[PDB]
Protein backbone atom coordinates (compact mmCIF):
# COMPACT_ATOMS: atom_id res chain seq x y z
CA UNK A 1 0.00 0.00 0.00
CA UNK A 2 3.43 1.91 -0.19
CA UNK A 3 4.25 6.74 2.11
CA UNK A 4 7.54 4.71 2.11
CA UNK A 5 7.34 3.48 -1.60
CA UNK A 6 4.98 5.81 -3.24
CA UNK A 7 7.68 8.88 -2.63
CA UNK A 8 10.35 7.32 -3.53
CA UNK A 9 8.76 5.66 -6.95
CA UNK A 10 10.40 8.22 -9.34
CA UNK A 11 13.33 8.65 -10.72
CA UNK A 12 16.01 11.01 -9.81
CA UNK A 13 14.63 13.88 -11.82
CA UNK A 14 12.78 15.98 -9.07
CA UNK A 15 9.80 16.72 -11.57
CA UNK A 16 7.83 14.52 -10.47
CA UNK A 17 7.27 15.98 -6.80
CA UNK A 18 4.26 17.95 -7.74
CA UNK A 19 2.51 15.26 -9.41
CA UNK A 20 2.98 12.78 -6.14
CA UNK A 21 2.35 16.05 -3.89
CA UNK A 22 -0.95 16.71 -5.87
CA UNK A 23 -2.18 13.06 -5.77
CA UNK A 24 -1.38 12.55 -2.65
CA UNK A 25 -3.47 15.29 -1.17
CA UNK A 26 -6.84 14.31 -3.39
CA UNK A 27 -6.88 10.96 -1.91
CA UNK A 28 -6.26 11.75 1.21
CA UNK A 29 -9.09 14.52 1.34
CA UNK A 30 -11.36 12.30 -1.05
CA UNK A 31 -11.37 9.41 2.28
CA UNK A 32 -12.13 11.62 5.12
CA UNK A 33 -15.86 12.88 3.28
CA UNK A 34 -16.99 9.74 2.86
CA UNK A 35 -16.53 9.10 6.56
CA UNK A 36 -16.99 12.65 8.22
CA UNK A 37 -20.53 12.88 6.08
CA UNK A 38 -23.51 9.99 7.39
CA UNK A 39 -24.12 7.01 5.07
CA UNK A 40 -27.75 6.98 5.29
CA UNK A 41 -30.35 8.44 3.06
CA UNK A 42 -32.82 11.56 4.69
CA UNK A 43 -34.60 11.04 7.88
CA UNK A 44 -37.87 12.97 6.70
CA UNK A 45 -40.03 13.26 9.58
CA UNK A 46 -43.37 13.43 8.55
CA UNK A 47 -45.24 12.34 11.68
CA UNK A 48 -44.89 15.21 13.21
CA UNK A 49 -44.36 18.11 9.67
CA UNK A 50 -48.05 16.89 8.70
CA UNK A 51 -49.94 17.96 11.86
CA UNK A 52 -47.58 21.16 13.16
CA UNK A 53 -48.24 22.71 9.26
CA UNK A 54 -50.58 25.78 8.56
CA UNK A 55 -51.54 24.49 5.39
CA UNK A 56 -53.47 21.53 4.74
CA UNK A 57 -51.56 19.00 2.67
CA UNK A 58 -47.94 20.53 3.05
CA UNK A 59 -45.84 18.54 4.63
CA UNK A 60 -47.07 15.42 3.18
CA UNK A 61 -46.53 16.89 -0.69
CA UNK A 62 -43.01 17.65 0.32
CA UNK A 63 -42.44 14.10 1.98
CA UNK A 64 -43.21 12.42 -0.84
CA UNK A 65 -41.29 13.97 -3.69
CA UNK A 66 -37.91 14.20 -1.73
CA UNK A 67 -38.13 10.10 -0.58
CA UNK A 68 -38.34 9.66 -4.60
CA UNK A 69 -35.17 10.79 -6.85
CA UNK A 70 -33.67 13.54 -7.45
CA UNK A 71 -30.30 15.42 -9.43
CA UNK A 72 -26.36 14.89 -8.02
CA UNK A 73 -23.34 16.10 -9.18
CA UNK A 74 -22.01 13.13 -11.14
CA UNK A 75 -20.27 11.70 -14.00
CA UNK A 76 -19.80 7.99 -16.04
CA UNK A 77 -16.58 6.58 -16.89
CA UNK A 78 -17.07 7.29 -20.49
CA UNK A 79 -14.35 10.23 -19.67
CA UNK A 80 -11.39 7.80 -19.05
CA UNK A 81 -8.40 9.76 -20.07
CA UNK A 82 -6.29 7.72 -16.83
CA UNK A 83 -7.23 4.82 -17.93
CA UNK A 84 -5.73 5.41 -21.47
CA UNK A 85 -2.62 6.97 -20.04
CA UNK A 86 -2.02 3.91 -17.92
CA UNK A 87 -1.83 1.40 -20.63
CA UNK A 88 0.45 3.77 -22.80
CA UNK A 89 2.69 4.80 -19.93
CA UNK A 90 3.61 0.55 -19.42
CA UNK A 91 4.63 0.48 -23.31
CA UNK A 92 7.20 3.34 -23.02
CA UNK A 93 8.96 3.02 -19.23
CA UNK A 94 7.48 -0.22 -18.04
CA UNK A 95 7.87 -2.50 -20.92
CA UNK A 96 11.25 -0.68 -22.13
CA UNK A 97 13.11 -1.05 -18.68
CA UNK A 98 12.19 -5.00 -19.18
CA UNK A 99 14.75 -5.34 -22.07
CA UNK A 100 17.45 -2.79 -20.44
CA UNK A 101 17.33 -4.93 -17.67
CA UNK A 102 18.06 -8.13 -19.35
CA UNK A 103 20.70 -6.76 -20.71
CA UNK A 104 22.32 -5.54 -17.93
CA UNK A 105 22.05 -8.56 -15.99
CA UNK A 106 23.48 -10.53 -19.07
CA UNK A 107 26.41 -8.51 -19.16
CA UNK A 108 27.28 -8.33 -15.08
CA UNK A 109 27.05 -12.10 -15.17
CA UNK A 110 29.65 -12.36 -17.81
CA UNK A 111 31.86 -9.84 -16.47
CA UNK A 112 32.18 -11.36 -13.14
CA UNK A 113 33.11 -14.66 -14.33
CA UNK A 114 35.62 -13.53 -17.05
CA UNK A 115 37.63 -11.31 -14.56
CA UNK A 116 38.06 -14.44 -12.29
CA UNK A 117 39.25 -16.67 -14.97
CA UNK A 118 43.89 -18.11 -17.78
CA UNK A 119 46.41 -15.69 -19.26
CA UNK A 120 46.39 -17.51 -22.86
CA UNK A 121 43.63 -19.72 -23.11
CA UNK A 122 40.50 -18.06 -21.61
CA UNK A 123 42.19 -14.40 -21.66
CA UNK A 124 41.07 -13.47 -25.31
CA UNK A 125 37.67 -14.19 -24.26
CA UNK A 126 37.99 -11.98 -21.05
CA UNK A 127 39.17 -9.41 -23.12
CA UNK A 128 36.12 -8.90 -25.78
CA UNK A 129 34.14 -9.21 -22.24
CA UNK A 130 35.79 -6.33 -20.33
CA UNK A 131 35.40 -3.93 -23.69
CA UNK A 132 31.48 -4.24 -23.16
CA UNK A 133 31.89 -3.89 -19.22
CA UNK A 134 33.86 -0.88 -20.12
CA UNK A 135 30.90 0.46 -22.55
CA UNK A 136 28.06 -0.26 -19.88
CA UNK A 137 29.72 2.25 -17.51
CA UNK A 138 29.68 4.68 -19.71
CA UNK A 139 25.96 4.19 -21.01
CA UNK A 140 25.19 3.76 -17.43
CA UNK A 141 26.18 7.43 -16.31
CA UNK A 142 24.89 8.60 -19.61
CA UNK A 143 21.36 7.56 -18.17
CA UNK A 144 21.45 9.14 -15.37
CA UNK A 145 22.68 12.26 -17.14
CA UNK B 1 93.46 -7.77 -10.10
CA UNK B 2 91.36 -10.16 -12.37
CA UNK B 3 90.87 -12.39 -9.82
CA UNK B 4 89.86 -9.35 -7.05
CA UNK B 5 87.84 -8.44 -10.02
CA UNK B 6 85.65 -11.06 -10.64
CA UNK B 7 85.31 -11.97 -6.61
CA UNK B 8 83.97 -8.68 -5.30
CA UNK B 9 82.09 -8.31 -8.64
CA UNK B 10 79.89 -11.22 -7.34
CA UNK B 11 78.71 -10.18 -4.24
CA UNK B 12 77.70 -6.74 -5.78
CA UNK B 13 75.71 -8.89 -8.05
CA UNK B 14 74.05 -10.58 -5.01
CA UNK B 15 72.87 -8.09 -3.52
CA UNK B 16 71.86 -5.87 -6.22
CA UNK B 17 68.98 -8.84 -7.10
CA UNK B 18 67.53 -8.81 -3.74
CA UNK B 19 67.70 -5.16 -4.54
CA UNK B 20 65.55 -4.96 -7.87
CA UNK B 21 63.32 -7.55 -7.23
CA UNK B 22 61.86 -5.75 -4.37
CA UNK B 23 62.31 -1.80 -6.39
CA UNK B 24 60.54 -4.03 -8.76
CA UNK B 25 57.09 -4.80 -6.04
CA UNK B 26 56.46 -0.81 -6.58
CA UNK B 27 55.50 -0.96 -10.40
CA UNK B 28 55.87 -4.65 -11.55
CA UNK B 29 53.72 -6.22 -8.79
CA UNK B 30 52.07 -2.99 -8.23
CA UNK B 31 50.29 -3.14 -11.29
CA UNK B 32 48.77 -6.61 -10.64
CA UNK B 33 47.60 -4.72 -7.29
CA UNK B 34 46.37 -1.84 -8.65
CA UNK B 35 44.26 -3.73 -11.67
CA UNK B 36 42.55 -6.31 -8.89
CA UNK B 37 41.85 -2.95 -6.71
CA UNK B 38 40.19 -1.10 -10.36
CA UNK B 39 38.18 -4.77 -11.13
CA UNK B 40 36.96 -4.62 -7.43
CA UNK B 41 35.79 -1.16 -7.61
CA UNK B 42 34.31 -1.55 -11.22
CA UNK B 43 32.10 -4.91 -9.85
CA UNK B 44 30.86 -2.65 -7.52
CA UNK B 45 29.91 0.19 -9.53
CA UNK B 46 28.51 -2.45 -12.38
CA UNK B 47 26.37 -4.34 -9.83
CA UNK B 48 24.91 -0.82 -8.20
CA UNK B 49 24.29 -0.01 -11.54
CA UNK B 50 22.50 -3.42 -12.53
CA UNK B 51 20.42 -3.13 -9.38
Amino acid sequence: LDWTKIVSKLGLSGQTAAALTSFKKRNDEAKRILFELKQQPSNVDFAFYKSTLKNTAIVDKIQSDVSKFTPSKANLSKQLNLIESFEAKALENAKETESVVLAELTDLEKTLENIESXXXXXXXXXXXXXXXXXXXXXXXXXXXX
Amino acid sequence: ILLVTFLGFIALISKTVAPLYGEMAKNRTDHVVGLLNQARADHVNAVKTRI
